[PDB]
């Protein structure tokens, strides 16, 4: 969890990133001051709710935006079935398209993906006015157990 | 003093984009270290409305 973007990934310049809970997406385009490594806890890391540790500071805040996760994938089914999420990030005049599409896998084997078409439907437009230059992607560390 | 505008800028602007950066801008081959007074300017100036 977590797309983080940025021209330089500092407290000088903004930007953005996607931190889905367990139910939201939150959303935040603002000014951050990023560590090293940062990372997350997948198991809420107890807590409250104190994983959150990716930015430091927050100078400005221009645009918030917080609705229903992006993943409605659940595992509380059962097992033996892995999840194949797909997203497509395009940033065009001002503007942040996401598109997605989930489907069930058979095979466990990950060396290669499956051949297959796929529709990639749209999910959320945004309207904000940030450019991209690099890219960064988060994990979900809570213990070694 | 409360408006203020950019001036000088290293490249144009893509459109419905915004900036809010305030770095020294360098007009000459000599870096300034965000202080210096020849070919290295602030990159906004405030208007002053009368
Ligand atoms: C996760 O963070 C959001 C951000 O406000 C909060 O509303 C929510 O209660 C937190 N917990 C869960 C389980 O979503
Ligand atoms: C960022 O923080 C500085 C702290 O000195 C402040 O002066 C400045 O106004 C802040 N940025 C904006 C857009 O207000």
């Amino acid at each position: 969890r977590g797309w983080i973007f940025g021209t330089t990934l500092d407290s000088k310049t903004q930007s953005l990133l996607i931190v889905n809970n367990a139910t939201n997406v939150v959303i935040k385009v603002c000014e951050f001051q990023f560590c090293n490594d940062p990372f997350l806890d997948h198991k809420n890391n107890k807590s409250m709710e104190s994983e959150f540790r990716v930015y430091s500071s927050a100078n400005n805040c221009t645009f918030e935006y917080v609705s229903q996760p992006f993943l409605m994938d659940l595992e509380g089914k059962q097992g033996n079935f892995k999840n194949l999420r797909e997203f497509v990030f395009k940033n065009i005049d001002g503007y942040f398209k996401i598109y997605s599409k989930h489907t069930p896998i058979i095979v466990r084997e990950p060396e290669d993906l499956p051949q297959g078409f796929s529709a990639l439907e749209p999910l959320v437009d945004l309207p904000i006015g940030i450019n991209i230059t690099r890219f960064q992607t988060l994990l979900a560390l809570h213990r070694s157990y | 003093y409360n408006y203020l505008y950019r001036l000088f800028r290293k490249s144009n602007l893509k459109p419905f984009e915004r900036d809010i950066s305030t770095e020294i801008y360098q007009a000459g081959n000599k870096p300034c270290n965000g202080v210096a007074g020849f070919n290295c300017y602030f990159p906004l100036r405030s208007y002053s409305f009368r």
